[PDB]
């Protein structure tokens, strides 16, 4: 418990870009938070990046401007960045830095928590095994959302991903709760912000949503701290209260842009496409806050949303996001040009947790096999369509006709879907069997004999 | 008219609930005001002089 | 003496007043005891990389020095547990703190100081004899599956003075006392070793025994050898982790050390959950496989500097067990992560960069690490033959093979298992690009096949040629459609397609294909090649006759037989005898013969 007075400084020995170098600081602390006063009446804040001798370096979370080397002052609280947090943050809307904008009072905290968190010991974390129903056939039928995973959402500019997030958070449930939502927005258009707000207000679950907002007009550097704060709040509600919290992030690409800018200001080692060399580590730090823990019944699920600059996949952001997370749900503009309300290209949409949440006891023994068979058949459909594109209709064979028929009916039924429907898993499986019945019995080479001897007819 | 009746009623009960809550809130506040103040004043009076652990001679 | 923290920046810390320091000495920084190593000296200043997250460190904080370089404590109690990047048992820490988080400066003993161990001294150990290092002087049945041996650490020699009698002993109890030149010294069942020093050997020996993998693809076409080395590059989602898991589960080795550096901890949870259940049969006993495996883990979110330490610790343990007289393999996961750590540390030092921003000595470090492999005649009078195999996994950004990390690793290893993203996209789950893959252990292995499975040798060659010929046609098929090729060509294409769909494909998550014994693979390939050559010869012999057998005729004749040949893969290694499946293959072959002769 600190009881000493703060220290105040006016020794502004230099400035360069978004950094300010002080001199003659008495025992400065790494990662110390500092307030300061501009010559006019406003006030700002910052964080210490490195220390050397009596010199110190700080970074202003909201851009440097008009700071005077003679007039301004500084204030060394002597502590690492720590946030207030309480259960009552639910129902409340904050901007960056947690400042209220819903016209309530300051945050009256139950506890003060370190922002940076701590790693979870792998020994004492339980592997997720429960299956979250979702009501979209492209997800449940041929992938799997499990309580505890962190699958992201690949998307492109203009494509309709926001309502996909709205739908998944609208009708979440368990196959046979609360799902306190925490929704952090990093540099996004006002339109999407109001869209999400209206959707949650329509859903009527406003008692269970804590919001963080950051428009693109807000200061650039704020975005690096924006998501960690929301994740800390979610962690509080997940572990100290054993709630099931779902988390959604809007734009990781904006966070990457903020990070590249900060690193370039300091002239650090560049890797692929002008990124910081260590962006992998930070993406790991943000993404790794997930999965349930021994002895507590809470849970943390993450569905971050990130935007490839274009259709390229080898761009470093989506690549490293694939490296960290255990799968991904792809969205293709091609389907959007054909007006299929879920534009989910099932093919590149691999998820890794279909193992332990599928089979007897959970859904049925035949789920994995039908999904694999559908993969194979859809793939052959793509290939024969490619062959059609070059050779012509009349050079094909009966098998090609069957595969084209399967492709057409699959995209017509399995994927195409209503905005407000709610399909159960068993209905999805029935649809899959209907699709499978198009092929003869003998062409189904991905299914064991034991399963088709019972389910094929 | 059915919706208007329902909403007027609901506004009435929720206002009742809030007034009850704040009243009970004040009732809880009034009984535990002196102890906290004694604690804060005691902390204020405490000094515990010290120097930085890093100081050198 | 003691230094002081001149400056901090990321995971690097400059300390003044360090005149007596030396390179690669352990140090402690902060009021908490944060372990680190020295990496640069300049006059009285020094440079320290720290293995803990750096935050809340003041200037002028005291710094302690110790002459011991980085080392690991070696002895019993290792298996069945888990450690951090440096030797720190996580389970003991979690029981000590009763929490969820690792304390920033936790410091606990590497091995327990309270567990008791039975002991049996050697039957030839007499007072006054000489062992001069490397000799086993006692046995400890640490676990029913594997028995821990204790031998004199190298660089030690002298007559025998005291011998502990048979019985039970706790750590640090005097086991053996030795007298050389009027100097007495005592040893226990735990010792120490620097991590970066190569353990000496009597001699390196050539590879002479194959190391199976339990995959029809790898064993058949691109085999690896016991004591050898390899690498597995490939983009994300190509199932490298799955291959590592399969190898760890169903190898021929005694002990397997799995070093996971920079990955999801959910993989560690999977290993913790699955392995205890599964059981394996040796010595007429069934034991949970955790007894024969040790696990070193370093989650991605942990501090960057510890990752090199983890890679070194793993191979040090593998070395210690190779000295013991066992064959062991290793699963080094994502060494590119180690490269990344090197990149960061060099970045904070303002060192001149090399290609792709990596330090210059990346190649040297990788070569030094991978050189440690190989079969070994060990030190000691009771000769044993051990071996170490390293199965590395690389993760090149972008999915190509242009990064210096991969190219560097190609120049060292002997076996290469490329993976291709499109194949894993196909749900051809063991996505091995046979075209690019290759192995340089084809020689020094033909004797094994000649002694056991002599027929396999032509068979695999034939299959390889067929695959190559399929590829050599496929482009011209793609450019110009069918109906412009002879019967032999389409026949070869179709049989190659069925090879692709059946033999190469292998789903290890169904209960009946988790593992494929070698003889099953041999029989499958034999049946395939027999059918192929029979069909080809049959159609060839009728080329100039009045009725040319085409492929459609063959299909009409043998559709059901092809279906049975496809379903051939449904043979469970358990719940179905070896004899019955072999007889089934023979009976199918006879059926194929009858159907051919009838035509």
């Amino acid at each position: 418990y600190l009881s000493q007075p703060r220290l105040t400084y006016k020794t502004v020995s230099g400035v360069n870009g978004p950094l300010v170098i002080l001199d003659h600081v008495k025992f400065p602390r790494y990662a110390e938070i500092v307030h300061l006063t501009l010559p006019d009446g406003t006030k700002r804040s910052g964080q210490v990046l490195e220390v050397s001798g009596s010199k110190a370096v700080v970074q202003v979370f909201e851009g440097t401007s008009g700071i005077d080397a003679k007039k301004t002052s500084c204030e060394f609280t002597g502590d690492i960045l720590r946030t207030p947090v309480s259960e009552d943050m639910l129902g409340r809307v904050f901007n960056g830095s947690g400042k209220p904008i819903d016209r309530g009072p300051v945050v009256l905290a139950e506890d003060f928590l370190d922002i940076m968190g701590q790693p979870i010991n792998p020994q004492c974390r339980i592997y997720p095994e429960e299956m979250i129903q979702t009501g979209i056939s492209a997800i449940d039928g041929m992938n799997s959302i499990a309580r505890g995973q962190k699958i992201p959402i690949f998307s492109a500019a203009g494509l309709p991903h926001n309502e996909i997030a709205a739908q998944i958070c609208r009708q979440a449930g368990l196959v046979k709760e609360n799902f306190a939502i925490v929704f952090a927005a990093m540099g996004v258009n006002m339109e999407t912000a109001r869209f999400f707000k209206s959707d949650f207000e329509e859903n009527g679950s406003m008692d269970n949503v804590c919001l963080f907002l950051n428009l693109a007009n807000d200061p650039t550097i704020e975005r690096i701290i924006t998501p960690r704060l929301a994740l800390t709040t979610a962690e509080f509600l997940a572990y100290q209260c054993e709630k099931h919290v779902l988390v959604i992030l809007t734009d990781m690409s904006s966070y990457a842009e903020a990070l590249r800018e900060v690193s370039a200001a300091r002239e650090e080692v560049p890797g692929r496409r002008g990124f910081p060399g260590y962006m992998y580590t930070d993406l790991a730090t943000i993404y790794e806050r997930a999965g349930r823990v021994e002895g507590r019944n809470g849970s943390i699920t993450q569905i971050p949303i990130l935007t490839m600059p274009n259709d390229d996949i080898t761009h470093p952001i989506p690549d490293l996001t694939g490296y960290i997370t255990e799968g991904q749900i792809y969205v293709d503009r091609q389907l959007h040009n054909r007006q299929i309300y879920p534009p989910i290209n099932v093919l590149p949409s691999l998820s890794r947790l279909m193992k332990s949440a599928i089979g007897e006891g959970m859904t049925r023994k035949d789920h994995a096999d039908v999904s694999n068979q559908l993969y194979a058949c859809y793939a052959i459909g793509k290939d024969v369509q490619a062959m059609k594109a070059v050779v012509g209709e009349e050079a094909l064979t009966s098998d090609d006709l069957l595969y084209l028929e399967f492709l057409q009916k699959f995209e017509k039924n399995f994927i195409t879907q209503g905005p407000y429907e709610n399909r159960t898993v068993y209905e999805t499986l029935d649809i899959g069997w209907q699709l499978l019945r198009i092929f003869p019995k003998e062409m189904l080479k991905r299914i064991p004999q034991s399963t088709l001897s019972e389910f094929y007819p | 008219q059915a919706a208007m009746g329902s909403q007027g009623n609901l506004s009435a009960e929720v206002e009742q609930a809030t007034r009850r809550q704040v009243q009970g809130m004040q009732s809880s506040q009034q009984r535990n005001r002196e102890r906290v103040l004694a604690q804060l004043l005691g902390m204020v009076c405490e000094v515990r002089p010290q120097v930085h652990p890093n100081y050198r001679v | 003496t003691f230094g002081y923290v001149h400056g901090v920046s990321g995971p690097v810390v400059t300390a003044c007043d360090m005149a007596g320091a030396a390179m690669y000495e352990l140090v402690r920084v902060g009021h908490s005891e944060l372990v680190g190593e020295i990496i640069r000296l300049e006059g009285d200043m020094a440079t320290i990389q720290v293995y803990e997250e750096t935050s809340g460190v003041s200037v002028g904080d005291p710094v302690l020095r110790t002459g011991k370089p980085l080392s690991v404590e070696l002895g019993p109690g290792i298996m069945g547990a888990i450690f951090d990047g440096i030797q720190r048992p996580l389970s003991d820490i979690s029981s000590q703190t009763q929490s969820i988080y690792i304390p920033r400066g936790v410091n606990v003993s590497a091995l327990s100081r309270d567990i008791k161990w039975e002991f049996i001294p050697s039957k030839n150990l007499r007072v006054g004899s000489h062992i001069t290092g490397g000799d086993i002087y006692g046995i400890v049945n640490e676990n029913s599956l594997i028995k821990h041996k204790i031998m004199l650490p190298p660089r030690n020699r002298g007559s025998v003075t005291y011998i502990a009698p048979p019985g039970n002993y706790d750590a640090s109890d005097v086991v053996l006392e030795l007298e050389f030149e009027g100097v007495k010294e005592k040893f226990s069942m735990v010792q120490v070793w620097p991590v970066r020093q190569v353990r000496p050997v009597t001699e390196k020996l050539p590879a002479n025994h194959p190391l199976l993998t339990g995959q029809r693809v790898l064993d058949a076409l691109f085999p690896c050898v016991q004591g050898g080395t390899t690498a597995i590059p490939g983009a994300f989602g190509c199932g490298k982790t799955v291959i590592s898991q399969s190898l760890s589960k169903y190898s021929n080795s005694d002990v397997i050390i799995y070093v996971g550096c920079g990955e999801r901890g959910n993989e560690m949870s999977e290993v913790l959950r699955d392995f205890p259940e599964l059981t394996m049969e040796v010595d007429g006993k069934v034991e949970s496989i955790m007894k024969r495996t040790a696990l070193v883990a370093n989650t991605s979110n942990m501090p960057v500097a510890a990752r090199e330490a983890s890679i070194y610790t793993g191979i040090t343990l593998s070395e210690y067990f190779r000295d013991m007289g066992y064959h062991v393999s290793m699963m080094a996961d994502s060494t590119s992560r180690w490269a990344e750590a090197l990149r960061e540390i060099s970045g904070r030092l303002a060192e001149m960069p090399a290609d792709s921003g990596y330090p210059a000595y990346l190649g040297a470090r990788l070569a030094s690490f991978y050189e440690r492999a190989g079969r070994v005649k060990c030190l000691g009078n009771p000769e044993r033959e051990g071996s170490v195999s390293i199965v590395g996994a690389v993760s090149p950004p972008g999915g190509d093979f242009s990064d210096p990390v991969t190219s560097a690793t190609l120049g060292i290893v002997q076996v290469f298992w490329g993976l291709d993203k499109k194949l894993a996209q196909r749900k051809h789950f063991p996505s091995v690009n046979w075209l690019i893959s290759y192995s340089k252990y084809m020689r020094a292995l033909d004797e094994y096949y000649d002694k056991h499975f002599t027929e396999f040798v032509p068979l695999r060659t034939k299959a390889k040629e067929i695959l190559q010929e399929e590829e050599d046609l496929a482009e011209i098929v793609q450019l110009v459609g069918k109906a412009s090729l002879a019967e032999t060509d389409k026949i070869t294409l179709e049989v190659a397609k069925l090879i692709k769909d059946d033999f190469l494909q292998q789903n290890g998550y169904t209960p009946y294909d988790r593992f494929c014994p070698f003889y099953k693979t041999v029989g499958m390939l034999s049946n395939m090649i027999s059918f192929y050559d029979m069909a080809r010869r049959a159609v060839e012999t009728t080329a100039q006759s009045d009725n040319k057998i085409t492929w459609s005729i063959i299909r009409e004749h043998m559709g059901e037989i092809l279906y049975k040949l496809s379903s051939m893969k449904f043979k469970d290694p358990v719940k179905d005898g070896e004899a019955k499946i072999k007889a089934d293959y023979a009976q199918l072959l006879e059926d194929m013969q009858n159907a051919f002769r009838s035509l």
